[PDB]
């Protein structure tokens, strides 16, 4: 559950 | 579940002892009393390939360790008091209580080395039985009994260093076992091959080693020695030795039926720390059908905590240790970085393919  | 070494054996000096070492230095290197008399390595990268070819170099293994500066001195408080100082480039002075170096065909035993100031490195070699040995490996000499020698080029550097100092910790050596045995160290002289020696290195020298190495180092000898930054001190590194800590994350996917089967591999997710919380996915980590039953051997959690992964020789990162110690993964900007030398620097099989031309070159260029 995280950016890019 | 595979986690995490050397120290240095003194004490912090106090403040107004380590500005009266750093104004003596200062005036003896004729250098800024704050500024790190010590000379700093740079990457090696492609067009030092022929750099080796129009220059004489040394080349020896690069240990792992603490590189630190060795000084031979007066103790700053008592007038005529023995004292060596181990320093490192921040700064940091430690007293090192214990120790001595005898001085060459010294009858008396009551002489001592002052004004010295050596360039090594401190290891931590692994003898049979687990038995630990600290040890100090000197690669270079800035000044020896109160003579400058950054001037001068490294054979002398090195020669005052052997017939001065070395030479004769040696012979009191062999004499004397239990005086020996009560140093905080082993002082000695690091072994170095000829510019085109490396093969002789990977497979005699380093397989051999009985400490840590990540590396090799080339030392131009025919250059004098320079503070800071040095361009014909050049220092290598194979792939897999840059080494980055990401966030691990266990991505198992949604089955069509029933609850999720752990026990098949999942997505090894790695992230790179950017923000203060803010995380962001940077690439997979590749593991194995025998690698992923070796995961789920040590019977920990794997997801959500810092890992060390290196590149492969297939250009993927894989598994190495957990990091329970780090905090936060490696900030975007390390990443950067090590992606860098990553992209530049030569490999292993293009160094090793300039070897023989190196070798014949410095045959050529040889003084009759």
């Amino acid at each position: 559950a995280w950016n890019s | 579940a595979p986690s995490e070494e050397v120290s240095v054996p003194g004490v912090l000096a106090p403040r107004d002892d380590v500005r009266v070492l750093k104004t003596r230095i200062a005036k003896l290197l004729g250098t800024s009393p704050d500024t790190f008399p010590g000379s700093q390595p740079v990457s090696f990268s492609k067009k030092h390939l022929q750099a080796l070819k129009e220059k004489n170099y040394f080349v020896c293994e690069k240990s792992d360790g603490i590189r630190c500066l060795l000084y031979m001195t007066e103790h700053p408080r008592y007038e005529n008091r023995p004292s060596v100082y181990l320093f490192d480039r921040k700064m940091n002075f430690y007293h090192v209580e214990k120790i001595f170096y005898p001085v060459e065909n010294d009858k008396s035993g009551k002489k001592y080395h002052v004004d010295t100031l050596l360039d090594g490195e401190l290891v931590l070699d692994i003898y049979p039985g687990g038995k630990k040995q600290l040890r100090y490996l000197v690669f270079d000499c800035l000044a020896c009994d109160g003579i400058v020698y950054m001037s001068r080029l490294l054979d002398k550097r090195l020669g005052i260093f052997a017939k001065s100092i070395q030479k004769p910790l040696d012979e009191y050596t062999k004499t004397h076992m239990r005086e020996t045995a009560i140093f905080p160290f082993l002082t000695s002289l690091k072994k170095m091959e000829l510019g085109h020696g490396i093969l002789k290195l990977f497979n005699e020298v380093i397989p051999r080693l009985r400490h840590g190495n990540d590396g090799l180092i080339f030392t131009c000898t025919e250059t004098p020695y320079v503070s800071g930054t040095d361009q014909s001190l050049l220092k290598w590194k194979p792939k897999e030795m840059n080494t980055i800590d990401f966030m691990l994350k266990l991505e198992f996917a949604q089955p069509e039926e029933g609850d999720i089967d752990y026990s098949a591999m999942p997505e090894f997710q790695l992230g790179v720390w950017e923000g203060r919380n803010m995380y962001s996915f940077f690439a997979f980590m590749y593991v194995d059908e025998k690698e992923w039953e070796k995961l789920k051997s040590f019977n920990v959690p794997l997801s959500e905590r810092i890992v060390e992964c290196y590149l492969d020789d297939e250009n993927r990162w894989r598994f190495l240790r957990f990091r329970d110690d780090k905090r936060d993964a490696n900030h975007i900007s390390t990443v950067k970085s090590v992606l860098q030398s990553i992209e530049d620097g030569v490999s292993k099989e293009d160094l090793l393919k300039e070897m023989p031309i190196i070798r014949e070159a410095y045959y050529n260029r040889k003084k009759p």
